[PDB]
């Protein structure tokens, strides 16, 4: 690495420095003071104080991303986010007066709940003791968890089946299929957690 | 060859034939505005262009063609 | 020395490229009309109104199609050298599939058009006599990298052991492009390969509208008539060089040609080992221009699944239409 | 809505409409704009369900120049030009649903770089040996030119006999539509139809009979470079092409009764700079002989008002459903990532 220990990971926070002092703890007011003795690394190109910044969606581009080709990859987001909005605004006009009210237009809210319908709290873990391999049980972290639902839903988008479909309309799709608990992201999960139930004797090996 | 020569000339140019057609047709419809006029061409074609020439040129070509 | 981007390669179809309509876009440009004569005086029938006008049953029949075929690539080469003379000076390999290979030849100045003609048409009779005597077909089979070819040809064979015929015959007769292979032999393997493509791993399957199994032993009564035609015929060695489908190495030696084409008679056409020797170089370095003298597109498909690099710089002479009437 | 007017007619719009949208009803936008708006508009008008577009000056500036022709001068050459994605297009569209309200005969060409690059039929034209037809592109626009001028095409009649073949001609004072019908038909003779339309409009309307609006957006591709072939792979000069020869009569001034307006276009156009957008720099030493003289007309980034009318119909159409969005720091953020460009502000509001 060509930054030294002493520097330090910046704070982009923007509301974070116009807290008043008053508000300030003790131990707050310390780690304020501390940080001026720090040395701090440039901030990265990415995140930015922007108010529509979304850390969830730079990191599903991010995973998108092949060759270091970012520009392409925020493309196929921003064809995505496009899609689902205009898809459902398609669906709000052609629904019924008390439909409207439960459909949701925020395609960044969709996104989200989409992903958390998928992820899966439960995961195995391949160990092998008695010369046989063993898949044990184990609570998976929450960032873990979080990583899952992202490839789950970009390796069921790369699927070869989807034969000359671009990749913002399958992936808009598929995020409008997990936002109602359907498609096979949401199975994948279901099959997970079978599967690690079905091996719940297994747990004594950890 | 004219494009070797660092010069536009307007005299016996396509400019004046076409201005003089026009203002032909216009008298039988119905200078200094001329002299504004080929200066406007004269720099758009050799100078280079900005949105003040071509401006100039707009206001040249609206009072040659009485456009208000 | 020359580079590569000026040089140019020409492809010549083969069987199964022929279409109604075929020849025109060809005819006011020059030297095209006395070849057409020529076929004709050859012959014995009016090639030019059958390919122009036909039924396109009567032009499917194997022994109209192969000498159409050829007619309309040395037209088409003719066409192209009206267009672009240097193109066609500045050549370096030919190429042809089953039966293009004679009209390369011909290209090459190694034999003329009427000896050529003759070579083809007693081809055409024989192989239709062959096929008539038995039954047989060919198949498209493109292949997974799970599957096996050798493996479902073995057990092709053994339905029809089970069965019961002398020798029963499935062997690959064209590779073609990666995966993809024609098998040919007894319309029973085939069908017994159609039906067990999931067992074999086969993605798709579709029979040829050929009249039999072609590149097989099954065509061995068709080698002693082509033979004696060629006997007579002096072939000179090739100006450019040609490439061979028995093994798909350029031709060395004239004296060799004539026993070459008979064995591709009964070979399986080595097409992508051909490709290979004729643009395997390495990433980066230039490809020469590709130009399909003759009727379809089928060799531009051929090459674009073989090397897309190669495709890249791809034409093909349009033998249907002209652009400009000369 | 301070961002809409409630006058839905182009004719009465001045200096205090600036910047509010109006509404085109679906009868006009069906019939007027069967290909003139651009691709990405047509997106939002059938997102929204409705179209709107914003009252600008240079719409109002070209309005007013078109009010005041005088119908018997030669008629005059108008250029809208700005930077990529200013809304030149737009403000073409705006003069020609103006123009069509009061009876106008409308041509409409909604790109001319089409024209001129991706043609896969392409032919020799039996009337001259040496020019090209495209029947693709000219039935194409034939059936457009049909839906916007219907009630015209039995009213205006040829003066001459045309043949189409030994067997087939159109007789002197049948109905222009007849000659429409034949492109319709028959694609071989569309881009000969094309020609004959032409042709009769520049005519007819010196007569006096209708006025005649010449809308010609990307009009630099006709004095520029194309990207066809032969079969021989070598270039072809756009004066090569029939429809793109018989286009450039139309942009002379030798005809009167009707005003000619034009709007550049960077976008599409071919051997051109991503940065270049002068009228000099997009048309050539050629295009500018050809149109000179010409008037022409500024068209450029939004102002304060007219970005904050704009973000405000986006809302009203509930089009920006971030949360930060409607705040004021999201305004500052999203006109400093366009710089009041209509075409960036409208991709990024697209996907927020
Ligand atoms: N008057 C307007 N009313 C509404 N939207 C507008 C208006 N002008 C511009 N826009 C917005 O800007 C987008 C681009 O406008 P337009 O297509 O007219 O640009 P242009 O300057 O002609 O572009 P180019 O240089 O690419 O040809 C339109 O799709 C619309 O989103
Ligand atoms: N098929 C056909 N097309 C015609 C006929 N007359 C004119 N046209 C077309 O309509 C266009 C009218 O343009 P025109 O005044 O004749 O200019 P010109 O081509 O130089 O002679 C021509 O370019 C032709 O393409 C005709 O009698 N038969
Ligand atoms: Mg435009």
């Amino acid at each position: 690495s060509r930054y030294s220990p002493e520097f330090k990971d910046p704070l982009i926070d923007k509301e974070y420095y116009r807290k008043p002092v008053e508000e300030l703890t003790e131990e707050e007011k310390y780690v304020r003071e501390l940080k001026k003795t720090q040395l701090i690394k440039a901030a990265p190109a990415g995140k930015t104080s922007s108010v529509f910044e979304d850390p969830v969606i730079s990191k599903f581009t991010n995973m998108m991303m092949i060759g270091g080709n970012k520009v392409l990859a925020r493309s196929l987001m921003i064809q995505t986010l496009e899609a689902v909005k205009r898809k459902q605004f398609e669906k709000y006009h052609a629904a019924s007066a008390e439909e409207q009210a439960t459909i949701e237009r925020n395609p960044y809210t969709i996104f989200h709940q989409a992903l958390k319908n998928c992820e899966p709290m439960i995961g195995l873990v391949p160990i092998l003791k008695g010369g046989r391999f063993y898949q044990v049980p184990v609570p998976l972290p929450d960032r873990r968890r979080r990583f899952l639902a992202m490839k789950w839903m970009i390796t069921e988008c790369r699927d070869k089946k989807h034969q000359r479909t671009l990749m913002p309309e399958k992936l808009s799709h598929k995020l409008l299929e997990a936002f109602h608990n359907q498609g096979p992201v949401i199975k994948r999960k279901h099959d997970l957690h079978k599967m690690a139930e079905a091996n719940r004797a297994l747990a004594h090996y950890r | 060859t004219e494009a070797d020569m660092e010069e536009y000339i307007w005299e016996n140019s396509s400019s004046e034939r076409n201005i003089l057609e026009t203002l032909l047709q216009m008298k039988a419809a119905e200078t200094k505005e001329i002299e504004e006029y080929k200066k406007s061409v004269v720099s758009l074609k050799n100078e280079e262009e900005n949105e003040n020439s071509i401006s100039q040129y707009k206001e040249s070509v609206k009072r040659l063609l009485n456009v208000t | 020395r020359r580079m590569p981007g000026q040089c140019s390669v020409l492809l010549f179809p083969g069987q199964g490229s022929q279409v109604v309509g075929m020849g025109r876009g060809l005819l006011n440009y020059p030297r095209v009309r006395e070849l057409y004569a020529a076929a004709r005086r050859v012959l014995g029938y009016d090639l030019l109104e059958l390919s122009l006008h036909g039924p396109q049953e009567t032009l499917d029949r194997t022994v109209h199609c192969q000498p159409a075929i050829f007619v309309a690539s040395l037209a088409a080469v003719e066409k192209l050298h009206h267009l672009q003379p240097s193109v066609i000076e500045n050549c370096v390999a030919a190429a042809g599939f089953s039966v293009g290979e004679f009209a390369a030849l011909v290209f090459a100045g190694a034999m003329e058009f009427a000896e050529g003609l003759y070579a083809v048409k007693i081809r055409a009779e024989a192989m239709q006599e062959a096929s008539e005597a038995v039954p047989s077909g060919m198949l498209s089979v493109l292949g997974q990298p799970q599957s096996k070819f050798n493996f479902a040809c073995l057990e092709a064979r053994e339905h029809c052991k089970s069965l019961g015929i002398e020798n029963p015959v499935c062997e690959v007769s064209n590779y073609l492009f990666p995966d993809c292979r024609v098998i040919s032999g007894h319309q029973e393997a085939l069908r017994f390969l159609q039906k067990n493509s999931s067992k074999f791993h086969f993605r798709r399957t579709r029979m040829l509208p050929v009249s039999g199994a072609f590149h097989t032993r099954l065509m061995e009564p068709a080698v002693e008539p082509l033979t004696q035609a060629l006997k007579a015929v002096d072939i000179k060695k090739p100006l450019v060089s040609v490439y061979s489908n028995v093994h798909a190495h350029r031709y060395r030696h004239p004296g060799h040609i004539h026993k070459l084409l008979a064995q591709q008679l009964v070979s399986p056409v080595k097409w992508e080992q051909t490709m290979h020797a004729i643009y395997e170089r390495k990433k980066g370095r230039g490809f020469p221009q590709t130009f399909e003298v003759g009727p379809g597109r089928q060799l531009g498909a051929i090459l674009k699944s073989c090397n897309m690099q190669a495709w890249k710089s791809y034409s093909a002479v349009d033998v249907l239409q002209t652009l400009e009437h000369v | 809505a301070i961002s809409r007017t409630n006058e839905n007619d182009p004719a009465k719009h001045g200096d205090q409409h600036e910047g509010q949208h109006y509404n085109i009803s679906p009868q006009d936008l069906e019939t007027v704009f069967p290909h003139g708006l651009p691709p990405r508009f047509v997106m939002q008008v059938k997102t929204f369900s409705e179209a709107c577009l914003m009252v600008r000056k240079p719409a109002l500036e070209l309005l007013h120049y078109l009010k005041n022709t005088s119908f018997a001068y030669p008629a005059i050459r108008y250029l809208l030009y700005g930077e990529k994605g200013t809304g030149k297009t737009l403000s073409l569209c705006h003069v020609i649903h103006f123009c069509a309200k009061q009876d106008w005969l409308i041509l409409h060409i909604p790109d001319a770089h089409l024209w001129v690059k991706n043609c896969r039929d392409l032919l020799q034209s039996s009337y001259n040996k040496q020019r090209f037809d495209q029947p693709l592109e000219a039935s194409t626009w034939l059936k457009n030119f049909k839906t916007t001028n219907e009630r015209f095409l039995n009213q205006i009649k040829v003066q001459e006999k045309y043949v189409w073949n030994k067997r087939e001609s159109t007789e002197k004072g049948s109905p222009l539509g007849e000659v429409v019908e034949q492109g319709i038909t028959r694609v071989r003779n569309a881009t000969d139809a094309v020609g004959i339309v032409l042709k009769e409009l520049k005519r007819q309307s010196s007569l006096g009979m209708f006025h005649l609006l010449v809308a010609v957006d990307g009009i630099n591709a006709l004095w520029g470079r194309t990207t066809l072939k032969r079969e021989d792979k070598s270039p072809i000069a756009p004066e090569e092409l029939a429809l793109v020869h018989n286009l450039r009569k139309m942009m002379k001034n030798d005809w009167h009764g009707g005003a000619i307006v034009s709007a550049l276009s960077q976008t599409g156009s071919l051997f051109k700079p991503r940065k270049a957008y002068l009228p000099q720099e997009l048309l050539g030493k050629e295009g500018f002989d050809a149109l000179d003289p010409f008037i022409p007309i500024l068209v450029s980034n939004y102002n304060p008002k007219e970005f904050e009318s704009c973000i405000q119909y986006y809302l009203e159409n509930n089009w920006l459903q971030h949360e930060k969005a409607p705040t004021e720091e999201g305004k500052k953020e999203l006109l400093f990532l366009s710089n009041a460009n209509p075409s960036l502000l409208e991709r990024h509001c697209a996907y927020l």
